[PDB]
RNA sequence: UAUGCAAAUAUAAAAUUAUAGUAAUUAUAAAUUAUAUUAUAUUAUAUUUAUUCAUAUAAUUAAUAGGAUAAUAUUUGUAGUUUUUGAUACCAUGAUAAGGAUUAUAAAUUGAAAGUGUUAAUAUCAUAAUCAAAAUUUAUUAUUUAUAUUAAAUAUGUAUGUGUAGAUAAAAUAAGAA
């Protein structure tokens, strides 16, 4: 500690591990927090079994439990900073300084593509690439096609 | 380039260089590999077998008619992996009151073996009178010719080991090869219990005899629990049996000796509360076990610790040493010449230079 | 505080510092087992002779052969210095190791008329006995070089068979301290960076480490080191 | 001219094994012979180091509710901690205790192997929270 | 601005400088180096549109450890403090960007290598790092203009003033310009 015999060239690389740990905490708490939030603010009666006071008292108690839950992962994903795992450079998702597939910053992506470190193919800079969906509608169309392939393809039981 | 390494599997430049397969060249398997077939390792698990019985089995098997007849009595005796908590004196009284009635030597022996097992589980030392009442007259006395059942002898050994009784030798000597020859049928659990009991009892010759018999009969030293071996080897103090233990310790495997050292250290240190009876201090055996583990284990390299006090030669470091002795080399040469005989033998040599210290 | 034996300087007293983790060829770090308690010729010193080692024969086998002999197992007593030998091992034939190199080159009659017995036919088993089983092993090397099918060595030999103490080829397990500098034959140069690197040989090697290692007996070990710790010349965290 | 992050440390094994085990050399790591881990820290140093682990809602943070300092200097302007009694007047007190943090085994699978809501991930293997014990 | 007063480069020569003593030779030459289309001729340039531009916070980076249906390891629960010193709040070698002026129709692309914060040898008090709810003074940024106006993570109260000074931005590619 205190930069005495540091092994990693960059101190900030440990923030990547910290971000992974916060993602794991989100994995733990994403169900309990969502269930508590859903129960707390549901005005309509839950069912025949619980109505009126038996429901409002339960909502108050579950909200109290959620508040008492120390260390619950409240923060959303979009507000968690993204830091490269190669050079610990911060980039914000949605801009051009971060790529979604490789999870590395713009500078790291440029360095890796300019060297040989990531098998990618070159396309025209002012085009829509080679994907049919991108040519058809663009980013939103390919996003919707990903949704359709994932969920809407299945006739759920 | 840089401090961060480059992974060749992900980097396409390495994968497509002249030292790997280019993507234009056909992609196909080259030199199929068979590692699991040429030399397959046995399954050694770091974690112990969870479903193991972890105890001595008595091989209870009697005639079904006798078993169902004695079922009301046998409910109190232990069943397969089921141990009732009936008081031991109750079953002892039931046996001493009902054994003459049932006319079957094998059934009586099995019932007495179950009684011994139950009283051993309860650690009730009063049941040896049952052995003296029933078995001692005909199975082991003044050259008894009877052949006791394996179940009964195993149960008696388990009971005597549990109660730390001093009468186990009279039965073990009969159970050697020249007598009953029941040694090869003893389970590794039985051997571990015997070793632990003898180590607690502090018998110097018992441990040596048991270890030699185990090696002779091919008992599985690796599967014998480490704690029993540690307790057995803690009690040796005499020089002869200590030398025997030193030469015998090479039979165990490398992992076994390493974990023997680990268990010995933790038990005589932090794990002193693990044992019901604290272990006596035997620093000689502790040091020898640690040393033997160090010998057996592969030796790493620690150059700084090895050569911390290393000093170069006088002639090698003369230029870098301000006050070093150089006439010592001439003196050594003169001594070598005198030993060779070229110089006169034992000729008086005066100092060639001043002494600067 | 800082010391010449604790700092990282590459060169001390003009020679390569052996106290640097980066100053040693990587093959030295590879795991290895102690072998000083093994047989003399099974130790790592005879690396070029390891491929020529003979098989074994034990006391039980030797006693069984003495009680019940067989026509085609030549028991060769390869002991020199006839003044030392007193007893006769049964069913033994005298073929000294100092003469075996030429003896194995002779023909059948050429060997019979010189040694009083015929050639072992290069197919029958031969079992070699000598003091401490040293000359017997050295002779078994020659027999194997002459391509005899079955050559066995009796480790311990007549010395352990008759309970005497004869030490042919007097050799001391310990070695005298390396008074000279590090030999040039042990200096390793990197094939890429061309840096000078050391090797476990000369002044420091595995034999020196083994002979310096601690004794098995605690009461004898405590005699070597002084009171209040075995090693106090070094800092607390380097021991 | 010697500087040190921690001025005192304690050993792991007590005075029943080390006195005999010291005679056997230990092959320490060649490039770092002296090591100093968390299990080797003193009680106060280990406590103050573990308090600083959590980003917030932890004793290390100056304003997390579990601090112990009487005052905190903020931008060259001293400030006084509002005690729990004074906070209670306008902050309603809801507190269940250790039972609230823990969750049932049937919910452990849904919570992905975690039975504790504590912000430090608790693992049941005896190797991650590996202190001396 | 020739009337007087005034020999004067058109060369008989001996390495530079110097009173014909001062220093150690002195000069000179060639090649190359960013300033100058010419008026049919390897291209008609000349039109449209636009310009009130702003944001960063609460300190500890230096180990491996396997579990059900497997012929048996409590290795259940694996326990040896302390001699080193840089990418950190300067500095601590290299490396990718932006920047259209002459190789043209043709079976064709209108974006450059001359270098842009993070990356691989110089050290010598350095704990500066997001996990929410936060503090314009800083060159490099296309905002919605007068029928209907705040519901889900909390999300902009300011400047109506004759399409209005100076200064300045963009486009000759499925578009329409000679
Ligand atoms: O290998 C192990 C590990 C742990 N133990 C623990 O030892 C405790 C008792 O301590 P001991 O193991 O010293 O007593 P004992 O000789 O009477 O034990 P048994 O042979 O009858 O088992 C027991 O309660 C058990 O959990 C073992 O007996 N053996």
């Amino acid at each position: 500690m205190r930069h005495i015999g540091q092994d990693v060239p960059k101190r900030h690389t440990h923030f990547v591990l910290e971000s992974r740990l916060m993602y794991e905490k989100s994995f733990r708490d994403c169900w309990l927090h969502s269930v508590c939030r859903a129960i707390s603010q549901l005005d309509e009666p839950l069912s025949k079994t619980v109505v009126g006071t038996h429901q409002k008292m339960l909502q108050r108690k579950v909200t109290c439990f959620q508040y008492n839950q120390y260390g619950l992962f409240k923060t959303p994903y979009y507000r968690l900073a993204n830091v490269d795992r190669y050079h610990a450079v911060q980039g914000v998702a949605g801009t051009r300084e971060w790529v979604p597939y490789v999870n590395v910053s713009y500078w790291t992506m440029n360095k890796m593509v300019r060297g040989g470190n990531l098998l990618v193919h070159r396309v025209h800079y002012t085009g829509w690439g080679t994907d049919s969906h991108l040519k058809k509608g663009g980013w939103e169309h390919r996003w919707n096609k990903v949704l359709q392939r994932n969920v809407l393809q299945y006739s759920r039981i | 380039v840089g401090y961060t390494p480059v992974n060749p599997d992900t980097s396409p430049m390495v994968a497509y260089s002249q030292y790997h397969w280019h993507y234009n060249l056909p992609q196909g398997m080259e030199r199929p590999h068979s590692v699991n077939r040429t030399f397959a390792a046995p399954f050694q698990s770091n974690h112990s077998l969870v479903n193991k019985y972890r105890g001595v089995w008595i091989e209870f098997d009697m005639h079904p008619a006798f078993s169902v007849a004695l079922e009301p009595q046998l409910r109190k005796l232990p069943r397969g992996r089921t141990l009732p908590k009936t008081p031991a004196e109750e079953v002892i009284a039931d046996y001493t009151a009902l054994a003459p009635l049932v006319d079957d030597e094998k059934t009586r022996d099995l019932w007495l073996a179950k009684v011994f097992q139950h009283c051993a589980f309860q650690r009730c030392g009063g049941a040896m009178e049952l052995w003296e009442r029933y078995c001692h007259q005909r199975f082991t006395a003044e050259g008894a010719t009877a052949k006791p059942p394996l179940s009964l002898v195993k149960s008696v050994l388990f009971y005597c080991n549990k109660t730390d009784n001093s009468g186990w030798r009279a039965l073990f000597d009969r159970c050697l090869k020249d007598g009953w020859n029941y040694t090869p049928l003893f389970d590794t659990a039985q051997w571990s219990f015997m070793l632990k009991s003898i180590g607690r009892m502090g018998d110097e010759d018992g441990v040596r005899a048991v270890l030699e018999e185990m090696l002779d009969v091919q008992a599985d030293l690796d599967r014998v629990e480490a704690r029993s071996v540690v307790i057995a080897l803690n009690a040796v103090t005499n020089a002869d049996v200590y030398e025997f233990v030193k030469k015998y310790l090479f039979n165990f495997g490398e992992r076994k000796v390493k974990f023997l050292r680990t268990t010995y250290s933790d038990l005589r240190g932090h794990g002193a509360g693990k044992l019901r009876i604290p272990l006596k201090e035997n620093d000689n055996m502790y040091y020898h076990v640690c040393w033997h583990s160090s010998i057996r284990s592969p030796r790493q390299f620690s150059p700084r610790q090895l050569y911390f006090d290393y000093t170069p030669s006088t002639l090698g470091s003369s230029s870098h040493n301000p006050n070093a002795k150089i006439d010592d080399i001439v003196k050594d040469k003169i001594e070598k010449w005198k030993a060779e005989g070229l110089l006169p033998e034992d000729y008086v040599h005066e100092d060639r230079v001043y002494d600067r210290s | 505080q800082a010391d010449r034996r604790t700092r990282h300087h590459m060169m001390v007293d003009g020679q390569i510092n052996p106290r640097e983790w980066f100053n040693w060829h990587p093959k030295e770090y590879q795991p290895w087992y102690f072998d000083r308690h093994k047989f003399l010729y099974e130790q790592r010193q005879y690396a070029q002779f390891h491929h020529l080692l003979c098989h074994q024969v034990y006391l039980k086998d030797m006693l069984h052969l003495m009680r019940y002999p067989e026509p085609y197992t030549h028991i060769i007593d390869c002991r020199t210095s006839t003044q030392k030998m007193h007893r006769w091992v049964p069913h033994s034939l005298w073929l000294p190791r100092d003469e075996v190199e030429y003896a194995l080159q002779l023909s059948a009659d050429e060997f019979l008329d010189m040694y009083g017995f015929r050639k072992p036919d290069k197919s029958d088993d031969v079992i070699l006995l000598s003091h401490n089983g040293i000359y017997s092993e050295q002779a078994g090397w020659e027999w194997k070089k002459q391509f005899f099918q079955h050559v066995y060595n009796y480790r311990g030999g007549t010395n352990e068979l008759f309970g005497e103490s004869y030490s042919d080829m007097n050799v001391s397990d310990v070695l005298s301290p390396w008074k000279g500098p590090f030999p040039q034959s042990g200096v390793f140069v990197d094939k890429w960076s061309k840096r000078k690197v050391l090797t476990r040989t000369g002044p420091f090697d595995r034999q020196y480490e083994m002979q310096d290692f601690a004794l098995p007996d605690l009461e004898l070990e405590k005699a070597r080191h002084p009171e209040e710790g075995p090693r106090q010349n070094m800092p607390f965290g380097l021991q | 001219s010697v500087s040190g992050v921690f001025s005192k440390g304690r050993g792991i094994g007590h005075e029943a094994t080390t006195s005999i085990l010291r005679y056997i050399p230990r092959a320490r790591v060649p490039w770092q012979p002296s090591r100093f881990g968390r299990e080797n820290l003193t009680a106060a140093d280990m406590a103050r180091l573990w308090s600083r682990g959590r980003y917030r809602d932890g004793p290390g943070n100056y304003n997390s509710g579990y601090c112990t300092e009487r005052t905190h200097v903020l931008e060259e302007n001293t400030v006084s901690i509002i005690p729990r009694r004074e906070l209670e007047k306008y902050m309603p007190d809801i507190t269940i205790g250790p039972k609230a943090l823990v969750t049932p085994v049937s919910l452990m699978n849904a919570r992905n192997g975690h039975r504790v809501t504590h912000d430090l991930l608790h693992s049941y293997d005896p190797h991650i929270g590996r202190l001396g014990k």
